[PDB]
RNA sequence: CGAUGUCGGCUCGUCGCAUCCUGGGGCUGAAGAAGGUCCCAAGGGUUGGGCUGUUCGCCCAUUAAAGCGGCACGCGAGCUG
RNA sequence: GAAUGCCGGCAUGAGUAACGAUAAAGAGGGUGAGAAUCCCUCUCGCCGUAAGCCCAAGGGUUCCUACGCAAUGGUCGUCAGCGUAGGGUUAGGCGGGACCUAAGGUGAAGCCGAAAGGCGUAGCCGAAGGGCAGCCGGUUAAUAUUCCGGCCCUUCCCGCAGGUGCGAUGGGGGGACGCUCUAGGCUAGGGGGACCGGAGCCAUGGACGAGCCCGGCCAGAAGCGCAGGGUGGGAGGUAGGCAAAUCCGCCUCCCAACAAGCUCUGCGUGGUGGGGAAGCCCGUACGGGUGACAACCCCCCGAAGCCAGGGAGCCAAGAAAAGCCUCUAAGCACAACCUGCGGGAACCCGUACCGCAAACCGACACAGGUGGGCGGGUGCAAGAGCACUCAGGCGCGCGGGAGAACCCUCGCCAAGGAACUCUGCAAGUUGGCCCCGUAACUUCGGGAGAAGGGGUGCUCCCUGGGGUGAUGAGCCCCGGGGAGCCGCAGUGAACAGGCUCUGGCGACUGUUUACCAAAAACACAGCUCUCUGCGAACUCGUAAGAGGAGGUAUAGGGAGCGACGCUUGCCCGGUGCCGGAAGGUCAAGGGGAGGGGUGCAAGCCCCGAACCGAAGCCCCGGUGAACGGCGGCCGUAACUAUAACGGUCCUAAGGUAGCGAAAUUCCUUGUCGGGUAAGUUCCGACCUGCACGAAAAGCGUAACGACCGGAGCGCUGUCUCGGCGAGGGACCCGGUGAAAUUGAACUGGCCGUGAAGAUGCGGCCUACCCGUGGCAGGACGAAAAGACCCCGUGGAGCUUUACUGCAGCC
RNA sequence: GAGCUAGCCCUGGCCAGGGUGAAGCUGGGGUGAGACCCAGUGGAGGCCCGAACCGGUGGGGGAUGCAAACCCCUCGGAUGA
RNA sequence: UGGUUCGUGGAGCCAUGGGGGAAUCUGGGCGGACCACCGCCUAAGGCUAAGUACUCCGGGUGACCGAUAGCGCACCAGUAC
RNA sequence: AAUGACCU
RNA sequence: CGCGGGGUGGAGCAGCCUGGUAGCUCGUCGGGCUCAUAACCCGAAGGUCGUCGGUUCAAAUCCGGCCCCCGCAACCA
RNA sequence: CCGAGGGUAGGGCCCGUGACUGGGGCGAAGUCGUAACAAGGUAGCUGUACCGGAAGGUGCGGCUGGA
RNA sequence: GUGGGAGAGGGUGGUGGAAUUCCCGGAGUAGCGGUGAAAUGCGCAGAUACCGGGAGGAACGCCGAUGGCGAAGGCAGCCACCUGGUCCACCCGUGACGCUGAGGCGCGAAAGCGUGGGGAGCAAACCGGAUUAGAUACCCGGGUAGUCCACGCCCUAAACG
């Protein structure tokens, strides 16, 4: 059947990107938490040009 | 007149379509004056706030003239009468000698080629606009302003009118389509005649689809729902309500008057 | 009750006798024939349809007879639902 | 030592199930340590509206090559989408960005919010939409619309040359638009040819023949030719297009009325360029040479594509902005602008490879999911259907035997033909086209493919229309008539309704429980009730604000009913809602009669009755397509039976029409009648309606229904009652090799006994040791800390005239 | 978290081929003029048959599956809600 | 209304959303309703070290662990997945 | 402000 | 089987709970109006209160045991 | 070739029968009321509509077969 | 044919006043409605009676007749338009063109049906208050369809002279 993962580079970027997270206090805290944690990747790596 | 069909299909046996014979050879509209992009959307910034809206034909807005006092004294020739997707009525395309082209909402009896004009001057004829004062008591009228210089707001639906009843210092009394008795300021413009397309009420949609074409989504009964959804939801195999009938939001829907009492508008109203 | 699947049908059977038939017998208000009634006897047999989820039952057509009951109201790690 | 404990390790089932579609394999020859599995050749099978091809998404090195097989591959592996290394992705013209706007996002001004933040006209951002200049070939192991060849374009900048008032983010025009059906002419694509070109081939009885086989194309500027799209030309007046305008708009006169003229596309043709089979020979994993100085011609079919902004009809009435054209304002008119021609300038990002899949989403080389374009030939009425088949790609990454039970999928059957069974569940019959031929009923459409029938191949003869063509040959579409041949059988294979009768429910097409319910439930037009006068009601939000609606009573919100036909009674006592400037009650507040505590006193501070006080409730009315309700007991007719009639109690009123053992009937298989040999079901009636009933509508209703019930015909493996055969598994051999479960086991029957159902206790009986294929009665078998039931002063969803608050409203 | 699912908004795309034959148009007929009736043309429809395509009706298989919804046969819709 | 031990209590003091609304030393607040008396303070502007809290970081020590422990990480870990 | 058994 | 409501003249109903009096309507009987009947008018009669027990000075009434009458309930399995 | 007839399928008319149901005719002295005929005690009759155990009543219009 | 005449003949548009009902203001009290008699009902929440203003629908007093017009049904305030039948005079024109009429077609009171509009009064059904033995009737108070309009049906009558 159709499963739940339907990859889209634009969606992933607009949805979970560094700039989206930065836009709101909710998201800014996510970066803070991930930084303090020592996460190698703050936001998902969306590729291609 | 109303177009009628033979039952060559079920739902074609009741279905019924407007007569478009008053639609003069001018079916597609007029750029310049209108259209605008019209912005379909069944809801506010976010959430739906009027249920069951959506779908249905794309539309172009015809930006019509609801304040006729710009062109006081300037007459215009009625050039055409065309279909307007965004109202029950039809619209008149008129050419002002000025050059400017406006649409007026099209009254009953309006003929193409006719002369029409607005102002204190203005022969009392179908199509003309006047401040309510100079209009003879008892004449039927439409596109009436509520307060002066604020635009036509009463009687624009197809086949509607108001009748002038009497006067009272600065106000003339109106009898509105609903039957209400209203004091409306003398200085309010209103155009003589009834609205026309009066056979609008006689049309039978005929099937479900037609409803959808006009963007009317299926309306579901409270009875059909559940207690979480509606006061009428549940219980077992059908149910008669079990309380005084209500909206989904709990207010009673048979009888409960809802106009706020202390409206300052009150001292200008005399009926139902 | 940290689970014994619960009606009926099907399939496969098997046992008890307080025997429906068939075999033996006493009495009979047993002429004969056919019955009644009791005692011995389970070795084998104990039909096909209509209605009902039906068990049961009531019919239709038969039959020597169309037996009653147990086996977790036998049988779902066998089916049916 | 136990916690269905936790992490880890190793066992059991077990060489057991399985090895992922039943499209299929066989051989010869290579390479190699090792070949069913790698390479090559011959044969066979499968796909072919794909299982072929080209894009987009996603993926990200999987592409190519060299060297390799530990692991990954469900077996093997010399092979690989795997390991190691190296190579490979070339653009002004393709796509995206130095262009535009959509929803939406953001947001200067502005508004709002305890804070965080929320809105928000302009502007910006935002694309499978608009705009914009490359076509055909050749090359690499791997890239090419990118490199190269030929042919053809577009932007800038600097020049010269020739024109003109040039000139804006501003005015206008244009861009610019639906759906259905469509004309004319073209192109893509395809069929045929005695014609042109071509290696070649006479086979096995015949054929050296208009014999077989292969191929007869592609691009192409100007200039033409043919199709078609856009569009009127003047002159005045002017108050609108938010400054101006010669532009546009409106008005009036002339001239065209036409594509005549300007243009602008498309298609042919075009200088010229390129390509160019079968077969044969070769050595590649593959390509090369020759065939060739290849030929490159004539017909026919022909689009859904092009000319495109074509045409007709319809109602539900069908984006925006830039480019572009034009107008003028500031300015400037040595600038600038247009046209021609030369030289110069033309960046950034993507380009590999997979892409209906072993490279994407499904943990997997997963029988699932994935948008667009091409998708040839022949026949079958047509077609993207079906059968076979070009091109091209596959035989699905375990094989080998055997020929049991059983299961799966499949074929056939005596005689009977639903006796099967909850039910004809399943399977069968029926089946395409043409022509006959069709009932009740009906809303006049339907019902209808009703039902029931006949024809259907091939050959020869005569003959009617068209299309392309000159009015002709052919070539291509539809027909009619007559003879005759073959077989059991002519839509000879594949694709392709069983039918009727009568009820229940819902009018209908539709929708729903993704993953057990597709329905009589939801929706539906349509009917009524009710709210709403516009800053509407209502909804969302603390607000600003937005929806409603750029709507205005023929409109919008809410509610119930649910096409249609005939209809929808009685009760306003209770509850609700609506209407009542009286009255009763009624909080804060007003008012202070009166009293209290202190002070030597002025005073200061407390209570506090009258009386004046809102909504709300009480009270008076209204209203049932508002919540709802719509009786009991006696007696009576000149045979009995029964009761039109009467008495009486009660109510707010005592159920009317129509239906009625019903999706409703307990007693109940009610009692009659019909279908049956027989009918707890079904149909028609009777009414004793436990417990129908009129918008939670009542009684009907043609049509419709993968809905539910009853019946009959047809036809059958459903059955009597099974039988045989087919293939895939099951079994045997080789290869890889799980799982749930598992206190430990040396794990028999009976009659007992025991926590009341024992392999384990007692007595007796039986029984050599160990497997293999099978069957499921048992191990209260596995699986899930029973769903039901109760318990807990456990938890949630829901309700209301439970309590108590809160929003909201008054 | 709306990359699954539900609704709506913006912008594109897709729907082989067959049937039935509404309005209208045109001709003939009828009338004082009509209504209307015949042909012919025309091509409407939550119309019919049936691929793609969207579904999921019944039965069987599958149940440590190919698959945490699949497969075969059969079936509904297929110019429209 | 909040704050204080103070939950409306005899409920003061301190802060304050709403209403009314003074005074400048013979002026004002407070000492738990209130009044008298005796006393204590000087509101409606602001700043001000140190003593105090914490441990990303460095150092020292341990009747603290010794790789199923000790931080999740002794090992290129907030990594693989 | 109702009614008047049957035939004659 | 459980529950709670009910038996009163000839008929239909009151009267009980706050024990001592049984009342309303119809019917029956006698008289009148009428030619007669009914309607109407005037008079009159009529009640072991289902039974059995006793609580009391006294029971239709209050309390127990039976008997018929009506209504409700009979659920999860 | 046609063809009597037999067969199958479907229509058309006509007759008989059917639980039950509708009204009707007729049958000396059963029931309920009083509709009509005298202004029949509400003039009657009437077409239609609604209602009522029953005659009947009422609304609307009409008639003289009433003053 | 020419010239005239009377008419509530028909269709459309417009308009007038009297009265009833409802609303508003004023003034005003203790009752009003109604019947054979009453009661239901309305009224101290300010009724009936009276005055001023407004709204609305329907029907047209006197003229009016024992009258007129029409084929019938039927037609009545006034105004204008469109429009049929008819009477007289003159004897001008045509020249037998005539009468009737199966079927057909058209019209056709009231009640009734469909769609939308309107609804003051009246009023089937319905609810009451009386009357009666009982009243589903007569009488009284309320009251809905309907009565009114547009369009489309229905086709009846003591449609009668
Ligand atoms: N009589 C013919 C038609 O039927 C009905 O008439 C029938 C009945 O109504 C009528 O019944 C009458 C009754 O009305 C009258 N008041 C009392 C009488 N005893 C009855 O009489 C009837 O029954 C008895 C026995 O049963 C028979 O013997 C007698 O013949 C018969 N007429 O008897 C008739 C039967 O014969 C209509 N009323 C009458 O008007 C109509 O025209
Ligand atoms: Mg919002
Ligand atoms: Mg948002
Ligand atoms: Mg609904
Ligand atoms: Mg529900
Ligand atoms: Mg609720
Ligand atoms: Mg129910
Ligand atoms: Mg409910
Ligand atoms: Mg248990
Ligand atoms: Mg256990
Ligand atoms: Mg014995
Ligand atoms: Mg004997
Ligand atoms: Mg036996
Ligand atoms: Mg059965
Ligand atoms: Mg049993
Ligand atoms: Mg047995
Ligand atoms: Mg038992
Ligand atoms: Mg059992
Ligand atoms: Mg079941
Ligand atoms: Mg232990
Ligand atoms: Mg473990
Ligand atoms: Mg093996
Ligand atoms: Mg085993
Ligand atoms: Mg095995
Ligand atoms: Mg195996
Ligand atoms: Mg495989
Ligand atoms: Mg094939
Ligand atoms: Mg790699
Ligand atoms: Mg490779
Ligand atoms: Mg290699
Ligand atoms: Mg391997
Ligand atoms: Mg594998
Ligand atoms: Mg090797
Ligand atoms: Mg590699
Ligand atoms: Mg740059
Ligand atoms: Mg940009
Ligand atoms: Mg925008
Ligand atoms: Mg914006
Ligand atoms: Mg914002
Ligand atoms: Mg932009
Ligand atoms: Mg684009
Ligand atoms: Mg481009
Ligand atoms: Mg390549
Ligand atoms: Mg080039
Ligand atoms: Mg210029
Ligand atoms: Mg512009
Ligand atoms: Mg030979
Ligand atoms: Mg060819
Ligand atoms: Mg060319
Ligand atoms: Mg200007
Ligand atoms: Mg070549
Ligand atoms: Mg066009
Ligand atoms: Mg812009
Ligand atoms: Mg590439
Ligand atoms: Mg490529
Ligand atoms: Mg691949
Ligand atoms: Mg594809
Ligand atoms: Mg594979
Ligand atoms: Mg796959
Ligand atoms: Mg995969
Ligand atoms: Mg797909
Ligand atoms: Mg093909
Ligand atoms: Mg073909
Ligand atoms: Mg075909
Ligand atoms: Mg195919
Ligand atoms: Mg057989
Ligand atoms: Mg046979
Ligand atoms: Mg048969
Ligand atoms: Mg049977
Ligand atoms: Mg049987
Ligand atoms: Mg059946
Ligand atoms: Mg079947
Ligand atoms: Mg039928
Ligand atoms: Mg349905
Ligand atoms: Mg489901
Ligand atoms: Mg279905
Ligand atoms: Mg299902
Ligand atoms: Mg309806
Ligand atoms: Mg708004
Ligand atoms: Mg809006
Ligand atoms: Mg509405
Ligand atoms: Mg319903
Ligand atoms: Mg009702
Ligand atoms: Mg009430
Ligand atoms: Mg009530
Ligand atoms: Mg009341
Ligand atoms: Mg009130
Ligand atoms: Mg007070
Ligand atoms: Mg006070
Ligand atoms: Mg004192
Ligand atoms: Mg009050
Ligand atoms: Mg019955
Ligand atoms: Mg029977
Ligand atoms: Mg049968
Ligand atoms: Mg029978
Ligand atoms: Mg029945
Ligand atoms: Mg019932
Ligand atoms: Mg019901
Ligand atoms: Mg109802
Ligand atoms: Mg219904
Ligand atoms: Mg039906
Ligand atoms: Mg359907
Ligand atoms: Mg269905
Ligand atoms: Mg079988
Ligand atoms: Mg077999
Ligand atoms: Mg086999
Ligand atoms: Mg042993
Ligand atoms: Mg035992
Ligand atoms: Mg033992
Ligand atoms: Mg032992
Ligand atoms: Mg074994
Ligand atoms: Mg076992
Ligand atoms: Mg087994
Ligand atoms: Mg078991
Ligand atoms: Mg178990
Ligand atoms: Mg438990
Ligand atoms: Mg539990
Ligand atoms: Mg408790
Ligand atoms: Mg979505
Ligand atoms: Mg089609
Ligand atoms: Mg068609
Ligand atoms: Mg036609
Ligand atoms: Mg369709
Ligand atoms: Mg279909
Ligand atoms: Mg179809
Ligand atoms: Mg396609
Ligand atoms: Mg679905
Ligand atoms: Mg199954
Ligand atoms: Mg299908
Ligand atoms: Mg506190
Ligand atoms: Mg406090
Ligand atoms: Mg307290
Ligand atoms: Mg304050
Ligand atoms: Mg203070
Ligand atoms: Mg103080
Ligand atoms: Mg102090
Ligand atoms: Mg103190
Ligand atoms: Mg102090
Ligand atoms: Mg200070
Ligand atoms: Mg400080
Ligand atoms: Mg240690
Ligand atoms: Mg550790
Ligand atoms: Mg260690
Ligand atoms: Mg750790
Ligand atoms: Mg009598
Ligand atoms: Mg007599
Ligand atoms: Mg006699
Ligand atoms: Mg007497
Ligand atoms: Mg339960
Ligand atoms: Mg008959
Ligand atoms: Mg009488
Ligand atoms: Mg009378
Ligand atoms: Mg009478
Ligand atoms: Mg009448
Ligand atoms: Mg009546
Ligand atoms: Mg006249
Ligand atoms: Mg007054
Ligand atoms: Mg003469
Ligand atoms: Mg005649
Ligand atoms: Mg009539
Ligand atoms: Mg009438
Ligand atoms: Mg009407
Ligand atoms: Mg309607
Ligand atoms: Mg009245
Ligand atoms: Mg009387
Ligand atoms: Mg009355
Ligand atoms: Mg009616």
């Amino acid at each position: 059947m159709k499963r739940t993962w339907q990859p889209n580079r634009r969606k992933r970027a607009k949805t979970h990107g560094f700039r989206a997270r930065m836009r709101t206090p909710g998201g800014r805290k996510v970066l803070k938490r991930r930084r303090q944690k020592g996460r190698w990747r703050l936001t998902p790596a969306v590729r291609k040009r | 007149a109303v177009k009628k069909f033979k039952p060559y299909t079920p739902s074609r046996r009741f279905m019924t379509v407007a007569d478009f014979s008053e639609i003069t050879k001018t079916e597609p509209e007029k750029s310049l004056v209108k259209p605008l992009k019209k912005t379909g959307g069944r809801n506010n910034q976010g959430r739906i706030t009027v249920r069951f809206r959506g779908g249905g034909h794309k539309r172009l807005y015809r930006i019509i003239d609801f304040k006729r006092w710009d062109k006081v004294g300037i007459p215009a020739k009625v050039a055409a009468i065309e279909y307007d997707p965004n109202r029950s009525a039809r619209i008149a395309l008129l050419h002002y000698v000025d050059g400017e082209k406006r649409y007026i909402i099209a009254p009953d009896g309006l003929q193409v080629g006719q002369q029409v004009v607005a102002g204190p001057d203005a022969p009392i004829q179908v199509g003309n606009a006047l401040p309510l004062r100079f209009i003879p008591v008892g004449t039927v009228v439409h596109a009436v302003e509520l307060e002066p210089k604020k635009g036509a707001k009463l009687a624009r639906a197809a086949g509607t009118s108001a009748q002038i009843q009497g006067r009272e210092g600065d106000y003339v009394i109106l009898r509105l389509p609903s039957g209400e008795l209203r004091k409306v300021h003398g200085e309010c413009y209103a155009t003589v005649g009834a609205v026309g397309n009066a056979d609008h009420k006689n049309i039978v949609l005929g099937k479900a689809g037609r409803s959808r074409w006009l963007g009317r989504r299926p309306h579901v009964r409270g009875a059909a729902m559940n207690p979480v959804d509606h006061p009428h939801g549940g219980g077992e195999g059908r149910a008669p309500r079990g309380r005084p009938p209500a909206s989904p939001w709990g207010w009673q829907t048979k009888g409960l008057k809802t106009r706020k009492r202390r409206k300052p508008s009150s001292r200008f109203i005399i009926a139902r």
